[PDB]
């Protein structure tokens, strides 16, 4: 087989700055090696084949070249909207094989996170469960910390989060917690507070909801 | 003009058979092109299972070849993957694509890809709750709501706003698996505090593996 | 131009 | 080892490709790009030598490459292909030869008549018009199908002992 072999496996770039990711075969291929671009949640979309030629319909801000055992994709101008894992293919010969992709994100100014806390629904509750949530909406960098605390006592064990991938035209990220509790723990207790750490913020910020109010 | 659309079962037992289709408009797999499957194992890269032409030659990725059964119909106008004895490495987005040439060539355009998950679990439908809007929402800036869509079997959910018309400041948040075996995930979305007493805010569930369509509207709790 | 045509393209 | 250069002509859609692809990689191809004209390499064993192939497959070309320009100063032998089921296929054999000669500026250059798609039954081309072709131009004709692999080896590796007899004479 040949072997493809792309770097770096991730980065971070500004909006405007050039990006340059590499394929390496572990043979020569000629020019047959293709470039696809893959956002969130959709299949991988030609952008250059042949090495260096572009797809139609495709912004002039790409472009490809090399031969051989090395190539390259450049894109002059990293745009919100070119957030995506990034994959060559060769083209040569059989079996057909892919590089394992270069994931690009942009960076951008920091942006401290809306904070929202949602209580369970009485339907939910009445069935035996309390899932409380916390929304950490639109913020940069990633790293957030975020706490539960139910009547100021820290919760450990009963939450998982869940993160946004990138946004293609603000650049931010979202995330939310989850708590779980039995209806019974959920009955007994009062205040109900979500704490969050950010880059952006100066201080935690606590949101927070009573039982029953 | 050319589209393809891969269409089977979202979930496969460990050891049975994967089956998929690939149907195939604007333009005919009899009149020229390669016809390819490619999977993507969740948060991995790209791997070629095979490629079959309409003659029913087919060529193999070595690793997979004893497993592997590609064939076309023409007069139908689709072609599928069988994918023997399968286990939990075999859990993964599953692409159809055509290229020109049997080399040298390139694919485009692809399928939308169908997740395939490996597992002996039985399907089970979502219960929707809602997230209410706070009653502390800031008079003239910007409150958010949404739901929770929990306890379902397998992946994935699609969720929607008001019918598709609402997408702006949505995030549906990828699914966390629970202790339960069960996944669970939120929808969100941010609106302006001045609409929640007058605007309707309806997500629009769908768990097609259950055949579960639920419309839950979220409005302020009284 | 080196003919018959054979293989076109061959000067 | 001993590198041997080797070029493959014929009409379109006579089976140049399959032949190349189908003695490189092992593959019988239905639908290969026509227009592209590409070199291949393969090292093989012929009669206990180890050679080094280097094969140019050829095609229409718009523009004459720096590639195809290596073939005409130092390719050694050539396969002439027609189709057995193509009668103007075998019409363009002396073409194909007369202009090698020119090119070579040589009425002796290493060459092997081959008859491709031998698998299929139905023959518009003699086989018979074929042998005497070749006998008159002194070169072996050889029958090939890509689809099956019969023949082949056999066209290619006549075609370097016809090289080896021209070098040792
Ligand atoms: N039945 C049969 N078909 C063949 C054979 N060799 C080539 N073909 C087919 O003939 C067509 C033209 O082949 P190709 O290799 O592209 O010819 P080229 O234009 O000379 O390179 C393709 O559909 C091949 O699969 C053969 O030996 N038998
Ligand atoms: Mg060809």
């Amino acid at each position: 087989d040949i072997q493809m072999t792309q770097s770096p496996s991730s980065l971070s770039a500004s909006v405007g700055d050039r990006v340059t990711i590499t394929c390496r075969a572990s043979q020569s291929i000629s020019s047959y090696l293709n470039w696809y671009q893959q956002k969130p949640g959709k299949a991988p979309k030609l952008l250059i084949y042949a090495a260096s030629s572009l797809q139609s319909g495709v912004p002039s801000r790409f472009s490809g070249s090399g031969s051989g055992t090395d190539f390259t994709l450049t894109i002059s101008s990293l745009q919100p909207e070119d957030f995506a894992t990034y994959y060559c293919q060769q083209s040569d010969s059989y079996p057909l094989t892919f590089g394992g992709g270069t994931k690009v994100e942009i960076k951008r100014t920091v942006a401290a996170p809306s904070v929202f806390i949602f209580p369970p629904s009485d339907e939910q509750l009445k069935s035996g469960t309390a899932s409380v949530v916390c929304l950490l909406n639109n913020f940069y960098p990633r790293e957030a910390k975020v706490q539960w605390k139910v009547d100021n006592a820290l919760q450990s064990g009963n939450s998982q989060e869940s993160v946004t991938e990138q946004d293609s035209k603000d650049s931010t990220y979202s995330l939310s917690s989850t708590l779980t509790l039995s209806k019974a723990d959920y009955e007994k207790h009062k205040v109900y507070a979500c704490e969050v750490t950010h880059q952006g913020l100066s201080s935690p910020v606590t949101k927070s909801f009573n039982r029953g109010e | 003009q050319v589209q393809l659309q891969e269409s089977g079962p979202g979930l496969v037992k460990p050891s049975e058979t994967l089956s998929l289709t690939c149907a195939v408009s604007g333009y005919s797999i009899s009149s020229g092109y390669y016809w390819g499957w490619i999977r993507q194992p969740p948060g991995k890269g790209l791997e070629w299972i095979g490629s079959i032409y309409h003659s029913g030659s087919t060529y193999y990725n070595p690793s997979l070849k004893s497993r592997v059964t590609i064939s076309v119909d023409t007069s139908k106008n689709q072609f599928s993957l069988k994918l023997s004895s399968v286990t939990a490495a075999d859990t993964a987005v599953y692409y159809c694509a055509r290229q020109r040439y049997w080399s040298k060539s390139y694919f485009r355009p692809w399928g939308q890809g169908t997740l395939v998950t490996v597992s002996s679990a039985s399907t089970k439908g979502p219960s929707v709750f809602p997230l209410a809007p706070s009653s502390k929402s800031t008079s003239g800036g910007t409150a958010a709501l949404g739901c929770l869509v929990k306890d379902y079997f397998p992946e994935p959910v699609t969720v929607s706003w008001n019918s598709g018309a609402l997408t702006s400041g949505v995030h549906t948040f990828p699914a966390v698996l629970q202790s339960s075996g069960l996944y669970s995930l939120s929808s969100v979305v941010t609106v302006p505090s001045s609409s929640l007493g007058t605007q309707t805010y309806i997500c629009n569930v769908n768990h097609k593996p259950s055949n579960t369509k639920v419309d839950k509207k979220v409005e302020p709790k009284s | 131009l080196i003919a018959x045509f054979g293989f076109p393209x061959a000067x | 080892s001993t590198e041997y250069k080797l070029v493959v002509v014929g009409a379109d859609g006579v089976g140049k490709s399959a032949l190349t692809i189908q003695l490189i990689q092992n593959h019988f191809v239905d639908e290969y790009d026509p227009t592209i004209e590409d070199s291949y390499r393969k090292q093989v064993v012929i009669d206990g030598e180890t050679c080094l192939l280097d094969i140019l497959d050829t095609a229409g070309q718009e523009e004459y490459s720096a590639m195809r320009d290596q073939y005409m100063r130092t390719g050694e032998g050539f396969l002439c292909v027609f189709a057995i089921n193509n009668t103007k296929s075998f019409e363009d054999i002396h073409h194909y030869r007369e202009q090698i000669k020119r090119v070579k500026d040589s009425e002796d250059v290493p060459m092997v008549l081959v008859g491709n798609k031998c698998d299929l039954p139905s023959r518009t081309v003699d086989t018979k018009q074929a042998q005497d072709l070749a006998r008159s131009y002194g070169i072996p004709f050889i029958e090939t199908s890509a689809k099956t692999r019969q023949g082949v080896d056999d066209a290619f590796y006549t075609l370097v002992r016809e090289i080896r007899k021209h070098k040792e004479k």
